[PDB]
RNA sequence: CAGCUUUACAGAUCAAUGGCGGAGGGAGGUCAACAUCAAGAACUGUGGGCGCCUAUAGAACUUAUAACGAACAUGGUUCUUGCCUUUUACCAGAACCAUCCGGGUGUUGUCUCCAUAGAAACAGGUAAAGCUGUAUUUUUU
């Protein structure tokens, strides 16, 4: 078995590219590089990028995304 | 603890119902629960808000997104009431 | 309190039906009390692949139907 | 009327739980539980039994007001005269209960309270058969005994839950008068004991396997139940499951508020003392001693339980009963244990396969069912079959095989791999075994034990009867094996009636013991001369008895009591001698090899091989029976007279019955 | 004062208990309870004549039952009772190929005490045999030499703001408790500590000795008495009027 | 429709309720039993639904109704 | 330290509804009369379905090494025995039977010894007894 704690340990490791998709917005995801870690969630997230969804790119700086509304995580 | 918690427990085996906060009813064979309404099915129908059915085998549900669970009327005369 | 027992779900591809009519598949790698899911990534609902593993929050999750038996 | 008996009526022991939600949970599998409690002689599983079936049912007939006092125990489910008269358990008379667990969520259980005496292993076998979990039940004096390590032993062998049970614990508690602690370090001896003749599952009170009983002051607890009942109000939910973790394993409270692993000097006892133990011995003592008003305070405070101004007046043991009952509330605990021991349903396919062969599944197909021992249970023949897939209802034609012909039938379709129907009954009645009374049903669905009426007259002993619609069905179908009772009988009672004229009656009474009593092999030798070949002492005597009183009632004339010797070779054979109107060798086997057999060619052996060391050729040419068969000459490779010799194996197999 | 302090009052009167007390139903004197410390103190008195096996197994063949099947079987248990027998003894097997001593094998004796233990086997041709008990072991330990929860006679094992239940309680083991204990395992009369009164004529303080298993060297007529007394119970028992 | 002046939620234990819902349903059924969280068990419990006209009828029977998705509870009548 | 249910409390409007209501004894007698205590493990009614099922219920007592007795006598009858030779009076076993010395339980009725109130809850307090409680993903932040 992988937690999912332990996964976002992993993923903290290497630095590697992050794909976010928002709780209740469809529209809007984000792209960037997992640097923090806490007890929920919540994690700091710097080189962040908006993207819009395809139904290309928009300017975004350094970021901690609320551990409330994530929907996805990969790395 | 939770009389509905412990209900839907017993009802465990039984073929019962199911609708979500979507809006999207189910009907089968309960599989587990447990405290918080972890339910699930097995050999299940799925009905969507539209009317079309969808069959489909082992389905898990979470308790937060359940709307609400019919049991079979068999439950209602025994025993975990008093 | 008590753990979700997924473990006969486990290394299976599943169908996650999650918030806003959405969806995701992928094979079942791993869980928690929060209902997190751990799983190797695959496409969202024609369809297009995302991401090489895949981890999902507890909230998001509306439903995980097995697509494998 | 009768002396050997049942209820006979529907003026049954009405029950807490109404017996329509039992009928329609045993309608879902994964919702029954085939108990089948087994252990040593009066270790308590009767007594066990009988208290559940009271906290089950509203007012019971045959329950006195000294047994319901306390007093004398109410043995329930030995309903025989003999059983009664002689003082155990010793035939098959379990029950059918909606019992439930700490989750308040109920679930039907078929118990089967088998005979604890040693003689009657065979009734303690097809317990075990019937059963998914078995309660090995053990006296707390007595310990593990080696009757207990074969219990045991035969339990990991046929694929089965075992949810132990340390019944006796007033006997240390007063007979002995044993200090908590001493109490508290004989029940760790005794759990140690319990894993080493285990193979691998450990078994502690903590995982809620191990439960520990009082059945005659009227009270089983795992820790667990305990914890429920009694350390709810202090402790709250998150650190429950730890707190009942930490009790067993030689823990200490440090008179402080979070405990640890070392021995600490201001306090003395471990933790289950301190929690438990201790707390059982104060009730014991204050019960049997203390002043009766300050008592009920305590209860009114502690336990938060209030005695009856009639139950003060009470005499000792059975006030100390009731306040048993009044703590340890009425046995769910016990239920709970059983259920964490069988919450893995994948074991049961393996004891299906044990049971018959390696099984490919059928289940929509067509209905089966073990059919284990007939019984006598309420006067009329009964059959005791498990359904094991699909439904069987009342007045249904279904084919039935005793396992006398298993073996054969399955040698046959391999052979096939036309309808063969051999034999077939009409189901007249199904009942639940409801310990005195048989509470009749019309279905009787997978998973389950039942009473049917009509296959008894089919078969002799164990039978498996199924329901097929096809030729594709019947392929796929198995015959379950012969029951080994694990206890071989060479108790030789040879017979002869009295009055040859009723000798008829003598034969009907011989198989009527067959039938019920199946660990008893009945040979009817040329010399009219009938002889039983019965377990032991104890057992013949109670044979006897049922033949020369309820299953013939005439005089019969009985040898003194002999054994089944058995003819063999000490050195290898010196002279080739041949016969006519065949010369065949003699040399005994290895006894490590022999002990083994006791307990594909290729592979055959290869097996030999690993065991005594043998030469290929005798390996390849050998093909035995109940002993050993080859066929090692020079010309026999070469010539076919010799070859296809299943015919000739017969001939020797009627010498094997049959020596010298 | 010491030992017996709470019979002392009472036990030497005309009613054994008085009138007008909780002790006694009343003046009719038809029930009694008791408390245990009196219970203790009579059970210590009647050391004497109580004088009972607490084990039960001790009365192997020499049950109401057993007594029964040896009536029966016209086989005397050496030390219990004899009676005419129930069936004339038939002699007239006639040399038959069954029993003969061609035949059997005489390996074990078969002792007659073995007859009235498996009536049904051992004995050929029974009547009228009733079934007899087959029972567990009594450890059970009494401390005569006045100390608490010992193990004297039998040897050693190998190997958040609150309490445990029953706190504050600051002893385990009660003072009356040892009395109490001793009290639970003895037989009818004093296990209880409430009950029906019977008759002085109804009280019989002879039988449980001629019930128990003689006390050995005695002599011969005393032993005799002993089996005439039995016998005399034996019948009374058996044919129930 | 009368009722009598309850205290609690528990008091008023298998009488004929009314149970309004986030999604716009009303669930009509007897109150075997509550929760902490606010969990009903209803005995012979009726879905009537308001489709955006007239009330849409549905007989459910014996159903476990969440906490979190109710609204509010009306008595609609007494036992029996 | 919150909540609801009951007593002990004023003064209420006193409807509303409950519950204690034709509201009135208790303890006992070597005191009665009756009933009933060995039968399909066995109880009694009630309607309904039509001598039997299905719901209601009730149930005091006695019982599993089977009994009202943790107790034990004596008769009568047959049959077999024994001392014996006539019988009674006896021996000891069997089978039926009875008698007796006792026992409960229930209902009345009495006898004795102690005693005496015909109305209180609601709005909620004052005080005391019964149980429950101690915002970051599945309930209410
Ligand atoms: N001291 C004590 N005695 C008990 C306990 N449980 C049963 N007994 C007694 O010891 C014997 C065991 O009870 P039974 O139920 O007869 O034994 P069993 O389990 O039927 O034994 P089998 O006949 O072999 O099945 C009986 O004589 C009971 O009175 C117990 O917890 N403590």
């Amino acid at each position: 078995m992988v937690p999912p704690i332990n996964c976002i340990f992993n993923f903290l490791q290497q630095q590697t590219p992050v794909t976010i998709w928002l709780f209740e917005q469809i529209g809007i995801r984000i792209k960037g590089k997992i640097v923090g870690f806490d007890e929920f969630m919540n994690v700091v997230i710097d080189e962040a990028v908006e993207i819009p969804v395809n139904s290309k790119g928009t300017p975004l700086g350094k970021i901690l995304l609320k551990g409330d509304n994530i929907t996805l995580i990969t790395s | 603890n939770g009389i509905p918690v412990k209900l839907l427990n017993e009802a465990q085996g039984h073929i019962v119902s199911l609708e979500l906060t979507t809006g999207a009813t189910y009907r089968g064979k309960l599989v587990e629960s447990e405290d918080s309404m972890n339910v699930q099915l097995r050999d299940v129908i799925a009905t969507e808000p539209q009317g079309a059915v969808t069959h489909m085998d082992q389905i898990f549900v979470r308790g937060s997104q359940i709307k609400f669970i019919v049991v079979p009327d068999l439950l209602k005369n025994a025993p975990l009431f008093k | 309190v008590s753990t979700p027992e997924l473990k006969k779900y486990m290394d299976k591809k599943i169908l996650l039906n999650i918030n806003g009519s959405r969806k995701v598949a992928g094979i079942l790698r791993g869980y928690d009390i929060f209902l997190n899911v751990v799983l190797d990534d695959a496409m969202e609902i024609n369809n297009h692949q995302l991401g090489l593993q895949t981890v999902i929050r507890g909230n998001s999750i509306i439903s995980l139907e097995a697509l494998d038996a | 009327e009768h002396t050997i008996f049942t209820q006979l009526k529907k003026n049954i022991p009405k029950t807490r739980y109404n017996r329509d939600y039992m009928l329609s949970m045993a309608n879902i599998p994964e919702r029954i539980i085939n108990v089948g409690v087994i252990g040593p002689l009066h270790s308590g599983k009767t007594s066990l039994m009988d208290l559940l079936v009271i906290d089950s049912h509203k007012r019971i007939p045959d329950m006195s007001k000294n047994v319901e006092l306390g007093w004398k125990p109410l043995r329930y489910l030995d309903n025989l005269k003999q059983e009664i008269d002689r003082g155990l358990s010793i035939k098959l008379n379990g029950s059918t209960l909606l019992c439930t667990d700490l989750e308040s969520k109920s679930r039907m259980i078929n118990f089967l309270d088998a005979p604890g005496h040693v003689n009657f292993m065979d009734e303690t076998a097809v317990a075990l058969a019937a059963s998914d979990l078995v309660l090995i039940v053990i006296d707390v004096v007595e310990g593990v005994t080696f009757v207990v390590e074969q219990l045991i032993k035969q339990s990991i062998k046929n694929n089965v839950a075992m949810c132990f049970v340390i019944n006796k614990l007033d006997r240390l508690i007063l007979d002995l008068k044993l200090p908590p602690m001493d109490a508290y370090l004989k029940l760790n001896h005794i759990i140690a004991n319990i894993n080493s003749f285990t193979k691998g599952n450990v078994f502690s009170p903590i995982d809620n396997n191990i439960i520990f009983a009082s059945t005659k002051l009227g009270f089983t607890f795992t820790i667990k139940e305990f914890v429920s009942y009694y350390y709810a109000h202090s402790i709250p939910s998150s650190k429950i499951d730890d707190f009942t973790t930490r009790l067993w394993g030689s823990v200490y409270y440090h008179k402080g508020n979070f405990r640890t692993k070392p021995f600490e000097n201001v306090e003395k006892y471990p933790t289950f003392v301190e929690f438990i133990l201790i707390p059982l011995y104060k009730i014991f003592s204050y019960a049997l001693s203390m002043e009766k008003d300050k008592l009920k305070n305590l209860l009114r405070s502690n336990f938060r339980v209030n005695l009856s101004q009639e139950a003060l007046q009470y005499d000792p043991q059975p006030f100390l009963k009731h306040v048993l009952q009044l703590i340890f509330r009425q046995q769910t605990g016990l239920v709970d244990a059983i259920t964490r021991c069988y919450q893995p349903f994948e074991l049961f396919d393996n004891k299906t396969a044990h049971l018959s062969i390696p099984g490919k599944s059928t289940p929509e197909g067509t209905l089966w069912a073990h059919v284990l021992k007939t019984v006598d249970y309420g006067g009329a023949e009964w059959s005791l079959v498990r359904i094991y897939s699909g439904l069987l209802k009342r007045g249904d034609t279904v084919r039935i095989l005793d396992t006398s012909q298993s073996e054969s039938r399955q040698k046959r379709q391999l052979h096939d791999i036309e309808d063969d129907e051999t034999p077939s009954c009409e189901v007249e009645e199904i009942g639940l075994l409801g310990g005195r009374y048989v509470y009749p049903v019309h279905e009787a669905h997978k998973g389950q034990i039942v009473l049917i009426k009509g296959i008894s007259s089919a078969y002799i002993k164990s039978a498996t009867l199924y329901s097929v619609k096809s030729k594709e069905d019947m392929k796929q179908l198995k015959f379950f094996k012969p029951l080994d009772y694990i206890t071989e009988a060479v108790f030789k009672i040879v017979l002869q009636p009295l009055l040859p004229r009723e000798l008829p009656k003598l034969l009907d009474a011989l198989n009527k013991i067959s039938k019920y009593y199946p660990g008893v092999i009945i040979k009817v030798e040329e010399s009219g001369e009938h002889v039983i070949l019965g377990n032991g002492e104890l057992y013949m005597d109670c044979l006897l008895y049922d033949l020369r009183a309820s299953y013939a009632k005439i005089e019969i004339k009985i040898s003194d009591p002999l054994t089944v010797f058995s003819e063999s070779c000490s050195n290898e054979s010196f002279a080739s001698i041949p016969v006519s109107n065949i010369s065949v060798a003699a040399e005994p086997m290895d006894s490590k090899m022999i002990q083994d057999l006791s307990r594909p060619r290729k592979l055959s052996k290869i097996l030999r091989t690993e065991y005594g060391w043998d030469s290929l050729a005798s390996r390849n040419v050998w093909s035995f029976y109940n002993l050993i068969n080859d066929t090692l000459p020079d010309e026999i490779s070469p010539e076919l007279l010799s070859k296809y010799k299943e015919q000739i194996i017969q001939g020797f197999y009627w010498a094997v019955k049959e020596g010298p | 004062s010491q030992d017996d302090e709470y019979v002392k009052d009472w036990l030497y009167d005309s009613r054994p208990l008085e009138e007008d007390s909780k002790k006694v139903n009343g003046t009719s004197y038809k029930k009694w309870s008791f408390d245990l410390p009196e219970m203790s103190n009579l059970y210590r008195l009647s050391t004497p004549l109580r004088d009972e096996v607490t084990d039960k197994n001790y009365y192997y063949l020499f049950d109401k039952k057993s007594f029964f099947n040896g009536k029966a079987l016209n086989n005397a248990i050496p030390g219990g009772p004899k009676f005419e027998p129930l069936y004339p003894r038939e002699e007239e097997e006639d040399y038959n190929e069954f029993n003969s001593i061609d035949r059997v094998i005489f390996r074990v004796p078969i002792r007659s005490e073995y007859k009235v233990a498996f009536p049904h086997l051992y004995n050929s041709r029974p009547r009228s045999v009733r079934i007899p008990w087959y029972n567990n072991p009594v450890s059970c330990i009494i401390q005569n030499d006045e100390e608490y929860d010992t193990p004297a006679l039998f040897f050693d094992p190998s190997l958040e703001d609150f309490a445990p239940l029953l706190a504050e309680e600051e002893e385990l083991i009660l003072p009356n408790t040892k009395d109490a204990m001793s009290l639970y395992h003895s037989p009818f009369p004093f296990n209880r500590t409430k009950g029906k009164m019977v008759r002085a004529q109804d009280v019989a303080l002879a039988k449980k000795w001629f019930l128990q298993h003689p006390d050995e060297e005695y002599p011969v007529k005393v032993k005799v008495s002993y089996q005439k007394l039995l016998k005399n119970y034996v019948l009374n028992e058996l044919h129930p009027t | 429709i009368q009722v009598a002046h309850s205290s609690r939620l528990a008091n008023l234990i298998d009488y004929k309720l009314r149970v309004l819902t986030q999604d716009g349903r009303v669930y009509i059924g007897q109150l075997m039993a509550f929760d902490k969280h606010m969990n009903l068990v209803l005995n012979e419990c009726i879905e009537e639904r308001v489709p955006k006209i007239k009330v849409e009828k549905r007989v459910l029977g014996l159903t476990i109704l969440r906490g979190e998705q109710i609204l509010s509870t009306v008595v609609e009548d007494k036992p029996l």
